């Protein structure tokens, strides 16, 4: 299960062959160096098509690099969850990784809910929720 | 969760046989309070036994403490005593254990119907193997509201009547079978869509809350404070049903 | 012994009760639709009136019967009716709230003679037949021997269908609130009444009733000790469908407290 990691690694020209799990290319760190004793084994793939190989698994380890670095991201800390009065930058990272990535949901999670978070005791939370439920339900804006 | 949650089980389990058994003496206003104590007796015991270390808090009586302060056991023998005086066999147990300033376990037993939910804080509230999913209203639209009437603070009477007619003027219908936790319990497993009360305590509703937080439903009070702990001014169930009660219920309060 | 036609329409209702609690388990198999206020009807409706129309025509073939359903079905004979209610708070079954029940009773040239409701959820068999009395699995019903509106428990419905008297109704909760310890509230008016026959609340009340909401209850909650009227003391309780309930002093007290609180509408 490796379809969308290998999309240009030989890609001088993409109709020489799939890739080969025979050796792996499923470590990406520690395969960045095989001797030639085992890499005589491929066929189609000349010496500047091997520095072009090069070039491309630099720019695939690129594309694995990112895809980490995008799906780790799912805590999105908005604005609208940043502007919050109390909440920086750190609480809105624990707070959109707590599970609610806004406020209207925000405004309802309690106490116990919105506890353990990294930099905020027990009451000083109570009073942002209660502020939260201020700018959710209270205030009746829209 | 697993050891505290089976040894409040068997201790409510013992609580609602003996009630269930002294049940059975048919009589036409104290010994409802004797078999009160006798249950709540035989609950101590229990707490004895088990775990001598944990502070137990009784409506009864009030708190009898031990060596570890941290862990508070909140038992209330009887919920809805009238019903049980009456013989309106609605009415169950209530075990609360509060560790470190917060409630963790909770259970809440009917021995009438045989309804035993069961809660740990994280984890959540099940019954008999089932996970209460609370209720599925958005809104006061054709829902029903665990409704109580102040049969102990007649002061906020006539506040609380206008409040709830402005209620069942914009929601559908009330319920009100006299038992705070049982209600609570209703509230949590979606089969009544919203719970509000006024003057409760908190032996009465201490499972309750945990039970219906735990059924992705919230507590508060008629401020959306976190007051609601002494207070005694409850409004609880999912959260869309709840802040559309809290809006239309806030501008007649008086506190 | 007992009497026949009672004992026909208990088994029929214990047969609807047993297809109730079957269908009760399912939270799939129920398949309602709204037909009025803030309240569907289910399939489970039809299949248990279905059930007891059947059963009754098993053993009577030719005898009137009457449901919200099937309104009046008229039987070659039309002096004993059989008033129907296959479900009782059948909000509360949406909800799959274990408070419902279902019930049946006879009328003869008018007068109902047998009456029974029955809950499966506890298995509780409120069974009444006139001049003989009312029995819950067995042990008679006094109803409360409450003889004023203090400590008492007082049944009421909400009017979800006719919510303009809503007003006017909070008041004479609020009055009756000034008086009486605490109200009770299930979405069943079959029960309520049993409850009050049984003696398990002191007094029950409500605004704008169906005929076949009560035509059970009310005579158990008769051959219980207790009495019936309208708000006004008279007996048109039975169009109006505004109902009072209860051993006679609680019943007289209601009234009195309840004279100024009401409406002329009502009245
Ligand atoms: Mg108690
Ligand atoms: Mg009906």
């Amino acid at each position: 299960a490796a379809i969308d990691a290998f999309t240009k690694y030989l890609d001088i020209d993409e109709d020489f062959a799939t890739v080969l799990v025979e050796e792996g290319f499923s470590t990406l760190e520690e395969l960045a160096y095989v001797p030639m004793k085992e890499l005589l084994e491929i066929e189609g793939l000349d010496e500047p098509t091997v520095e072009a190989l090069r070039e491309r698994a630099k720019n695939a380890l690129a594309t694995i690099a990112q895809a980490q670095e995008e799906s780790l991201g799912d805590n999105k800390p908005a604005d609208d969850l940043l502007n919050l009065e109390g909440v920086d930058r750190d609480l809105a990272f624990k707070l959109a990784a707590r599970g609610v990535c806004t406020l209207e949901d925000l405004a309802e999670q309690g106490i116990d809910d919105l506890a353990d978070i990294e930099g905020l005791t027990d009451e000083k939370a109570g009073a942002l929720i209660m502020a939260a439920r201020n700018i959710c339900w209270f205030g009746d804006e829209a | 969760m697993h050891p505290m949650l089976n040894i409040a089980v068997r201790a409510a389990r013992k609580a609602g046989n003996l009630i269930a058994k002294n049940y059975e003496t048919p009589d036409a206003n104290d010994f409802v309070t004797n078999v009160d104590k006798a249950a709540e007796a035989v609950i101590i015991d229990t707490i004895r036994k088990s775990y001598p270390q944990h502070t137990i808090i009784t409506e009864e009586s009030g708190e009898l403490e031990g060596t570890d302060q941290d862990v508070q056991w909140v038992i209330d023998p009887l919920d809805g005593t009238t019903n049980f005086i009456k013989r309106l066999p609605h009415f169950a147990v209530s075990i609360a254990v509060r560790i470190k300033g917060r409630t963790e376990v909770a259970v809440v037993y009917d021995p009438m119907r045989n309804e035993l939910f069961t809660a740990t804080r994280g984890q959540g509230a099940q019954l008999n193997g089932y996970r209460l999913r609370g209720s599925t209203a958005r809104d006061l639209d054709g829902t029903i509201l665990a409704t109580g009437f102040p049969f102990k603070a007649k002061q906020y009477a006539t506040t609380y009547i206008n409040i709830v007619g402005k209620l069942f003027n914009e929601c559908a219908d009330f319920r009100r079978t006299g038992s705070a936790a049982l209600d609570l319990a209703y509230v949590a497993a979606g089969r009544v869509d919203g719970f509000f009360e006024i003057g409760l305590r908190p032996w009465d509703f201490a499972a309750g809350e945990l039970l219906v937080r735990e059924a992705g439903g919230i507590v508060s009070d008629f401020t959306g404070g976190h007051n609601y702990m002494l207070t005694g001014n409850i409004v609880a169930g999912n959260p869309r049903v709840v802040k559309a009660m809290l809006a239309n219920m806030r501008d007649e309060l008086s506190d």
